[PDB]
């Protein structure tokens, strides 16, 4: 092109992001959050509404700011090939920090596992602690999570080729499998010997199993938002991050529970 | 070659001061508490 | 129902910000702004009763 | 965005233009920032 | 100017609310300081009345404000919003809304920091949040559930802003820019976010599971229970270690910097730098265990720690010995940048030679929590980033204000905190060596004559930070007529000994970095055009 | 007795003694209830644990035996 | 005629690198032999003066 | 690679025979006397050419100034400036020592 | 330039006489000293430390104050 | 044995323990004062010779031989100071047939020292616990902060072994003229041995936060003699 038309462009690939208030907003809301916890942990409130008001309040902060998000990426197509390489590289960082938390659980696991207290009964897990069974309901739960995997990337690649309707089955399919997985172990929880006061095996248990949901409901939204937008015609053949990202999130997800599943129970037991 | 003085003249005359400095300037950054012991009770003065 | 091309017109050509430039923006936005300054009103409200010892009573 | 630009307004207070000396917020600032611990030394001592 | 600022999303206005944020906590933090050494001046309770609560109070929150709100925000925040993009080139950070949220989530840290202090007792459990001391047996009231969300919140802060710089220094470089041809600052922060970013989750997760004991009745920390207090401590100190080298690494890129332009000579072996504070950087996770050499660990595993923490002198040796190698044989222009580098250095190799005697594991039976280990600690977090600090708020303040401060002032500050700080942080290695221990109100009456002499200095570190925040007063509002007079330092390198003065001021910055040659202050958004390199 | 003790015992040579006095309890219980022919050798563990114990523990590990509350490997047979 | 001068920086390198060892080992050379040496003396003094009276 | 002090000669000859006004002949001699080495007299000599054909007279008396602050002894500067005695007689550049009499 | 380094010496001087000088004002409001800061309670602890005979080749005398 | 006002060096020994780490302290500090020295005068030579220097070597960068050489110095120097670390490490960590075990469980702001090898009438276990003298019930004479109420008596030229564990919370165990410092966690009990070359008193802290009255919780350990230990025992 000429001069005078290249004169009005950009020169660098990179987004210059419009002012937002979503990070004074998600930050009073973290405030508000950290406050009515503290005081209501303590009776200084009485009830737990005021703790349910800032989790709504920090939610609907976040799904607007994802929302400024999708409509940047979308609607004003700011994302560029280096914008693209960053966001991906941003959440590659991110889900290694959520990997290394879960190392410190396992940490955690691993030191009141190979140095079994006294108070305990010096044997893992402790006596009168009836174990959860592998085989039984996370065998299940495992098999599911690994067709999963095998379905977002088959629905992935029906969406590099071209083809709609199976793009489109394939994320509703490995959705409803997840939530699959997220219904099971909340019945695991609900019929299971143990609690999280039981001791160290219920806590470090209950600890990492329960990040571990924490993280597969997280996935489950971001599922369901992929379906939407995939439904209404966001996703693109060649641009498309919200979906690469999700399906890297879904295998380290997997990778998380294979780790969790055979320490916590085939070591475990 | 070497014209003039040797270098072991022409750098000890540089080093030899420095040497004096360096002692006093480290004795004050290091052995300054030992005035204040000194002008202290707990040397019975 | 691919509104991204008509949505790619209505967000290009407005002089408003981000968050405002749909339609339905308001319908979003203004009781999030009420239910917003409540969530971070009344926490603060009670930092004195905090402070001053007086835990909430259980009625 | 395109913000204006040069020698004041790269901050967020206020320095030239101004009814009350700049000194006033200028030494408010620091003076509130060393006796918040006053403030918290006499609440933990009045109880 | 609604928007501009709380609304912000360039890189610039976040820095400077960083650093003001920062120094109003520092400022906090030294009052703290000041009135835990004026009760600590002579034996007796002289005046808090009794209420070694307090004391103990006031002992964690001039610890975390001056690690985790003045230092970390300062140097990270400040420092790395401002130079970062620009000493790249790069237009504005990738990530400015996350750029925005970490700024933003630091001060209300700062306000439950606060009410933690204000609410039923405070925390009392010293900088480590130890079990069983900060349970809830022990600590009843929600003082240090506060004290947890301040530090979930600046440890939000630090792993976000780590993300932002990471993809920032990686993604957005120039266009001649490969990865060896950037400098020490953007190397020192890019290893930095690194180690922020797999340092915070083990603290996030040993806070949580602190938490989750206090107020959720589960056993990760209790023994009656099962649980195991030795389990917090090496979680927080896998995240602790490096922690304190994430606050130094930063001082070791500043320090290169100014070295290197008041030597008028680049720095000795730079890719050796790189190599160098790479190294510290991986070395620091693997001695986590070298601050509880006392909980009862097995010999092999004690003389494996006093190993590798030993194994860490020899990249901070190289470091310490280059910056000597850059200093030699140059033309030192003694400006107060300088000033600080060559302090800095003396300063942080006797902290660092402490340390090392620190490192033996038969010896820290010795000295472990004595006053020895806080003249160690004192040392080098004091000297290597308060020095380093008050170096790059020296060095780049002329060019990121436009208003030059004054010079006099600015030395007889620097000298000022340095006698002071060496008058308070010289004593502590006797009271240590000695046995006094650490984190005590009231002490056996042979301890006073050193804690008055420490008491003393103290004053004079207060004294040389209130004449600082003067010398802020004096820049913001005679800045330009500190340029039109005599009053300041213009221009930072000078002509070389063969350089016509006309022939210096057709080219006026000599720097091989960008921001000098960047308009005081500069623009809200500059490079338009990529900024070029061979 | 001009001072004996327990010495040095190689199955426990580190510095932590937490599980030397709980085997060395658990083992003289489980002295009592399997054997019971040798009361002397069963003092063995007694003066052991007696040494190496603290009486807050013995109290607490002495209810929880006559509770059942005990987590020790005790098998009465 | 002039004989090339070359390499002054590097002898006043070496000259001031050996100088620093030197001057460390004489504070250290008195640390040890002075200071470490002296209690060493006062407490082997102790206790040779402590088994004399306990013979 | 380093370079021996004769081929520092020709490279510095070649350099000021070169440059071509002020700027060049200030530049090329900050980077000849940044050396851990006093330069040849030749070079002295093309650099007192070379900034005589630029026009300026007070950088070839920095020339003999950064002489004195470069060379090591008293001597050698005694050397060096009666070995340039008939180049600066030729020129008519003083020293600054017999300029400023002090 | 010519007076200012007579100026930073003078400057570092006065700030550490005004700091020792306030230094001592806040000292002078401050509470009693201890009931063992005295020459004559330390005389004592001298005594009973040199019947136990503590410290034998060091120094064992607490005297410090007056 | 007790702190003494304006010091600068450790107490005096009463032990191999402490007396191996004040000679492996000064042994590190030997080298530690030639690098000290090193890069002092480096500095000051560094300044004073090139605050004037109008002409700046700007063509000075790589230098790989100081870069070696100062690569391989530090690693003999630490490698050098690290013999006798090693040495002194798996010396003071052996515990060879201990004449004595006493335990030492730290209470909520006390200690309990417990002598249960011992008798006090046929067979059953000495205890006692040890509370600080509090500031308003000093006689003339006591050390603040220091003097206990009930002292912890121990045998001269003997091995004792200290297993310390706790009540409450983390507290240590240190008395630093006896070379000993070992925390007490709650969960477990942790041993150390030490004998002691002469008699008198030694004076200690606990070495960790214990809450409100870290300050006043002092350790009093009184190595007597053998026959008097004995007639204090059976006194006991
Ligand atoms: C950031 C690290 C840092 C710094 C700089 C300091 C600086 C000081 N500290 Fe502290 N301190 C700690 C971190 C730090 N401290 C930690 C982690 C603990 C542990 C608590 C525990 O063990 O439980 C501790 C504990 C501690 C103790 C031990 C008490 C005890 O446990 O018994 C003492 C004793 O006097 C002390 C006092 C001081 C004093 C008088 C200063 C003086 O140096 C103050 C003078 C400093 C300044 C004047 C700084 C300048 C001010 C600025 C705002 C910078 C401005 C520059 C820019 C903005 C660019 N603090
Ligand atoms: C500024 C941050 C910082 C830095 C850089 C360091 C650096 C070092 N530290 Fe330290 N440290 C702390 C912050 C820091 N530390 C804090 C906050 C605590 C207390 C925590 C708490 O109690 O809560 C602490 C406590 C601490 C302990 C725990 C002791 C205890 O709690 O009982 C130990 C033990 O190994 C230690 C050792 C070291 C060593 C070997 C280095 C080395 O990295 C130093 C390297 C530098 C040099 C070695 C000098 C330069 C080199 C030369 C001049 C070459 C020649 C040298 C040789 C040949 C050796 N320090
Ligand atoms: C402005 C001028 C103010 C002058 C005040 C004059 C009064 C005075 O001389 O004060 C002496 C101070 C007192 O300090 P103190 O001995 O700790 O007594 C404090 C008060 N009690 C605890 C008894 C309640 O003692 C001191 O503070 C000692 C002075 C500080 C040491 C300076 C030494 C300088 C060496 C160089
Ligand atoms: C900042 C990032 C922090 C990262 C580290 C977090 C480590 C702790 C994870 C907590 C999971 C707890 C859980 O999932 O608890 C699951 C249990 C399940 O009940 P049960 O199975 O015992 O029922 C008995 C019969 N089966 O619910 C509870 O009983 C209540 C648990 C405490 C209340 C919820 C706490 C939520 C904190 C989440 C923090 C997330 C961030
Ligand atoms: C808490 C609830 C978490 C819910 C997460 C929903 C994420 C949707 C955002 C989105 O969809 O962002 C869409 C963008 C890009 O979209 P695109 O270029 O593919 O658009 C195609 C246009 N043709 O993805 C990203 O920038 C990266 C997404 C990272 C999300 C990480 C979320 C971490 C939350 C912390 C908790
Ligand atoms: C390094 C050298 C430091 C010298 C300080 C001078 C002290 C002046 C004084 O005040 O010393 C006073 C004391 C005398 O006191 P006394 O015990 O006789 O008192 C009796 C009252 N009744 O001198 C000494 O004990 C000798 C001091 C020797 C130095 C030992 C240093 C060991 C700790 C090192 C500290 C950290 C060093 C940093 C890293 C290298
Ligand atoms: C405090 C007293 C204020 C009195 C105001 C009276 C108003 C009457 C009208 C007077 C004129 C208007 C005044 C308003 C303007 C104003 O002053 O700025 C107001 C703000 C806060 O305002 P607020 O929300 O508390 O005000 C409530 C009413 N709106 O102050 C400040 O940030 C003070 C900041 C101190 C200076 C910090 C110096 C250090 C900066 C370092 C920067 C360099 C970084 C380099 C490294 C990166
Ligand atoms: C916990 C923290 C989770 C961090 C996830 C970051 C993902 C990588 C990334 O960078 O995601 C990109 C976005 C920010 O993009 P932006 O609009 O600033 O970028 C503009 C150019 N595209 O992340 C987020 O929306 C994070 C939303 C946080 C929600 C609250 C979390 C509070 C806890
Ligand atoms: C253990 C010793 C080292 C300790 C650490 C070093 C000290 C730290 C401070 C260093 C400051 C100077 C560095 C910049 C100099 C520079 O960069 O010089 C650059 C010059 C370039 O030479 P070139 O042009 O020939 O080669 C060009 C191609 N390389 O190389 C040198 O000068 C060589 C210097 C050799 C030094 C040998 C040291 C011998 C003594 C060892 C110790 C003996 C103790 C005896 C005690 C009785
Ligand atoms: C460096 C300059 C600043 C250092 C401050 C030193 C504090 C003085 C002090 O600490 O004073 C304590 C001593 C002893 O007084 P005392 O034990 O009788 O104290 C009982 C209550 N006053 O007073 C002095 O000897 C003053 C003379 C000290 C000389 C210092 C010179 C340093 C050079
Ligand atoms: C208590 C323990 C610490 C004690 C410290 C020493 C005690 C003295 C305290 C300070 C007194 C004030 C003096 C002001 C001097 C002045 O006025 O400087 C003016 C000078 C000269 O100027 P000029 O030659 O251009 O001409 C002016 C006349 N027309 O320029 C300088 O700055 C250079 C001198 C400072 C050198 C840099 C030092 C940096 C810190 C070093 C840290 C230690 C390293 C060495 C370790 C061995
Ligand atoms: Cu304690
Ligand atoms: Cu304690
Ligand atoms: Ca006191
Ligand atoms: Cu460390
Ligand atoms: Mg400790």
């Amino acid at each position: 092109m000429t001069h005078l038309e290249r004169s009005r462009h950009q020169q660098h690939p990179f987004h210059m992001v419009m002012p937002s208030p979503w990070p004074i907003v998600v930050s009073f809301a973290l405030l508000s959050l950290a406050l009515s916890t503290a005081l209501t942990m303590h009776g200084y409130i009485g009830n737990m509404n005021m703790v349910y008001l800032a989790l709504f309040v920090l939610l609907t902060s976040s799904i607007l700011w994802f929302r400024d998000i999708v409509a940047e990426a979308t609607y004003l197509g700011d994302h560029t090939m280096a914008v693209r390489k960053g966001i991906n590289l941003g959440f590659l960082m991110f889900v290694l920090s959520e990997v290394l938390i879960f190392a410190g659980l396992f940490w955690a696991y691993f030191h009141s596992a190979m140095s079994p207290d006294v108070t305990l009964g010096a044997c893992w897990p402790p006596v009168g602690i009836e174990a959860v069974q592998p085989t039984e309901l996370p065998l299940l739960n495992t098999i599911i999570l690994l067709s999963s995997g095998a379905t977002v990337t088959y629905s992935h690649h029906a969406l590099i080729a071209g083809n709609r309707n199976k793009a489109l089955s394939g994320l509703l399919i490995t959705f409803w499998l997840i939530v699959i997985f997220v219904t099971c172990q909340y019945i695991e929880y609900t019929n299971a010997a143990f609690t999280i006061s039981d001791g160290v095996y219920g806590s470090v248990f209950y600890a990492g199993t329960g990040l571990h949901f924490l993280h597969m409901v997280m996935l489950a939204a971001m599922l369901g938002v992929n379906y939407w937008r995939m439904r209404n015609y966001h996703l693109t053949a060649g641009h498309h991050v919200g979906y690469e990202t999700t399906i890297i999130y879904t295998h380290v997800l997997d990778v998380i529970w294979l780790f969790l599943y055979v320490v916590f129970y085939w070591w475990g037991v | 070659g070497r014209i003039g003085e040797s270098w072991v003249i022409t750098e000890g005359r540089r080093l030899i001061p420095e040497i004096f400095q360096w002692s006093a300037v480290l004795s004050v950054c290091l052995g300054w508490p030992g005035a204040v012991y000194f002008f202290s009770k707990a040397r019975k003065a | 129902a691919n509104k991204v091309i008509q949505l790619q017109k209505i967000f290009q050509s407005s002089t408003k910000p981000l968050w405002w430039r749909h339609p339905r923006s308001a319908l979003y936005l203004y009781p999030f702004y009420a239910i917003f300054a409540v969530a971070v009103v009344t926490p603060l409200l009670y930092i004195p009763n905090a402070i001053r010892g007086i835990k909430a009573k259980k009625a | 965005v395109h913000f204006k630009d040069g020698v004041y307004e790269n901050i967020p207070f206020k320095v030239k233009g101004r009814k009350t000396p700049y000194a006033l917020s200028h030494f408010g600032f620091f003076a509130i920032g060393f006796a918040v611990p006053f403030v918290a030394c006499y609440v933990q001592l009045k109880k | 100017m609604v928007q501009r600022w709380l609304y912000s999303t360039n890189a610039k206005d976040i820095a400077v609310l960083y650093f003001m944020l920062a120094i109003f906590s520092g400022m906090a933090g030294t009052a703290m300081s000041l009135i835990i050494r004026l009760e600590l001046a002579a034996p007796g309770s002289q005046y808090l009345h009794g209420n070694s609560q307090l004391f103990n109070v006031l002992v964690v929150g001039h610890a975390v404000l001056m690690i985790f709100f003045l230092v970390m925000p300062a140097l990270i925040g400040g420092f790395g919003n401002y130079l970062l993009p620009l000493m790249i080139g790069a237009t504005d950070t990738a990530f400015p809304r996350i750029n925005n949220i970490a700024f933003w989530v630091l001060p209300m840290g700062l306000v439950c920091l606060v009410t933690s202090t204000l609410v039923e007792s405070g925390a009392g459990t010293g900088w480590t949040v130890y079990p069983p001391l900060s349970s809830i047996q022990a600590h009843s009231g929600p003082s240090v559930d506060l004290a947890i969300f301040a530090l979930h919140l600046t440890s939000i802060s630090s792993l976000l802003g780590a993300i932002n710089f990471i993809v920032t220094t990686l993604n957005m470089r120039t266009n001649g820019m490969t990865m060896h041809k950037l400098p020490l600052f953007v190397w020192s922060i890019f290893i930095t976010a690194f180690l922020l970013l797999l340092s915070l989750p083990v603290l996030s997760a040993g806070i949580t599971m602190l938490l989750l004991d206090r107020n959720f009745n589960t056993s990760f920390f209790e023994v009656s229970g099962g649980g195991d207090p030795i389990l917090y401590e090496h979680l927080f100190w896998f995240f602790g270690h490096p922690e304190v080298y994430i606050l130094i690494i930063p001082g070791f890129g500043i320090i290169s910097h100014v070295v290197s332009t008041y030597s008028k000579k680049p720095v000795f072996g730079e890719i050796s730098m790189v190599y160098a504070m790479a190294s510290i950087g991986l070395l620091g996770f693997l001695v986590w265990s070298h601050h509880m050499y006392i909980v009862g660990l097995d010999a092999d595993t004690r003389a494996y720690f006093t190993s590798a923490t030993m194994i860490i002198a020899i990249p901070t040796g190289i470091k310490i010995f280059s910056w000597l190698a850059t200093i030699h044989g140059g033309s030192i222009r003694l400006a107060t940048p300088m000033l600080y580098a060559i302090a800095f250095l003396f300063l942080f190799t006797m902290g660092g030679l402490t340390g090392v005697a620190l490192a033996n594991a038969s010896l820290d039976v010795a000295f472990h929590d004595t006053y020895y280990v806080v003249g160690h600690f004192h040392y080098v977090l004091s000297m290597g980033a308060i020095f380093s600090l008050f170096a790059g708020y020296y060095y780049w303040s002329p060019q990121i204000l436009g208003l030059n401060y004054n010079e006099k002032l600015a030395q007889i500050q620097f000298w000022l905190i340095f006698i002071g700080a060496n008058v308070i942080f010289f004593p502590m290695h006797f009271l240590g060596i000695n046995g006094m221990p650490r984190r005590i109100p009231d002490y056996p009456d042979a301890f006073a004559g050193w804690n008055y002499v420490a008491s003393i200095g103290s004053f004079i570190a207060t004294l040389s930070l209130f004449l600082f925040i003067y010398i802020l007063y004096d820049q913001l509002v005679n800045g330009l007529n500190n340029k039109v007079n005599n009053k300041s330092v213009i221009y930072n390198k000078a002509p070389d000994f063969v350089e016509s003065n006309t022939i210096f001021n057709l080219n006026t910055v000599k720097s091989s970095s960008i921001e000098f040659l960047l308009t005081s202050p500069p623009a809200v958004h500059s490079f338009n055009t990529p900024a070029v390199q061979s | 007795s001009p001072l004996h003790t327990v010495g040095f015992d190689a199955r426990f040579p580190q510095q932590n003694q937490t599980k030397h006095c709980w085997q060395s309890y658990v083992d003289y219980h489980k002295c009592v209830n399997m054997k019971g022919e040798d009361f002397a050798p069963c003092k063995v563990f007694w003066k052991t644990y007696n040494a190496l114990c603290p009486l807050d523990w013995i109290e607490k590990w002495d209810d929880q035996r006559e509770k059942g509350i005990f987590a020790g490997d005790i098998n009465s047979d | 005629t002039i004989a090339p001068i070359t390499g002054t920086i590097k002898r006043r390198v070496i000259m001031d690198i050996v100088l620093g060892f030197s001057l460390g080992g004489v504070m250290a050379s008195y640390w040890w032999w002075g200071f470490h040496m002296d209690k060493i003396n006062k407490r082997e003094k102790f206790y040779a003066e402590l088994a004399e009276r306990k013979k | 690679d380093e370079e021996t002090f004769e081929e520092f000669t020709a490279r510095y000859e070649k350099e000021f025979d070169e440059a071509y006004d002020l700027f060049e002949v200030q530049r090329v001699l900050n980077n000849c006397f940044s050396y851990d080495l006093v330069p040849a007299p030749a070079v002295i000599e093309k650099a007192l050419r070379a900034a005589r054909r630029v026009n300026d007279l007070p950088t070839a008396i920095r020339v003999f100034e950064a002489l004195k602050y470069k060379v090591e002894n008293e001597d050698q500067y005694k050397a060096y400036l009666d070995e340039l005695k008939d180049v600066r007689q030729e020129l008519g550049v003083p020293l600054k020592e017999e300029l400023f009499p002090s | 330039n010519k007076g200012d380094s007579s100026f930073i010496a003078k400057g570092v001087a006065a700030g550490l006489l005004f700091s020792v000088g306030l230094f001592a004002v806040v000292r002078m409001a401050g509470g009693q000293d201890a009931k063992t800061m005295n020459k004559e309670w330390q005389l004592k602890s001298d005594e009973y430390l040199k019947s136990k005979n503590a410290n034998p080749w060091g120094g064992y005398s607490q005297v410090q104050s007056k | 044995d007790v702190p003494t006002p304006y010091a600068c060096y450790f107490q005096d020994s009463a032990t191999p323990n402490q007396e191996g780490i004040l000679e492996l302290h000064d042994n590190i500090m030997f080298y530690l004062l030639v690098i000290l020295g090193l890069v002092s005068w480096m500095l000051y030579t560094i300044v004073m010779t090139y605050s004037k220097n109008p002409i700046a070597y700007k063509y000075i960068k790589h230098g790989q031989t100081i870069e070696v050489i100062w690569t391989i110095f530090p690693a003999v120097i630490l490698l050098i100071i690290a013999f006798p670390s090693f040495i002194l490490l798996y010396l003071c960590d052996e515990v060879i047939s201990p004449a004595m075990t006493i335990k030492a469980i730290g209470y909520q702001w006390y200690w309990k020292y417990e002598y249960s090898d011992f008798i006090n009438d046929s067979g059953e276990t000495v205890e006692f616990e040890s509370y600080v003298i509090p500031d308003e019930l000093l006689e003339e004479g006591q050390l603040r902060l220091l003097d206990t109420d009930t002292s912890m008596v121990v045998p001269v030229d003997t091995h004792i072994r200290f297993v310390v564990t706790a009540a409450d919370v983390i507290h240590d165990f240190a008395i630093p003229s006896l070379g000993i410092k070992v925390d007490a966690t709650p969960g477990r009990l942790n041993q150390v041995s030490a004998l002691i070359q002469r008699e008198g008193v030694f004076y200690g802290a606990c070495s960790e936060l214990c809450g409100t009255g870290h300050a006043n919780m002092p350790i009093k350990i009184e190595a007597v003699s053998l026959p008097k230990f004995l007639e204090w025992l059976n006194e006991q």
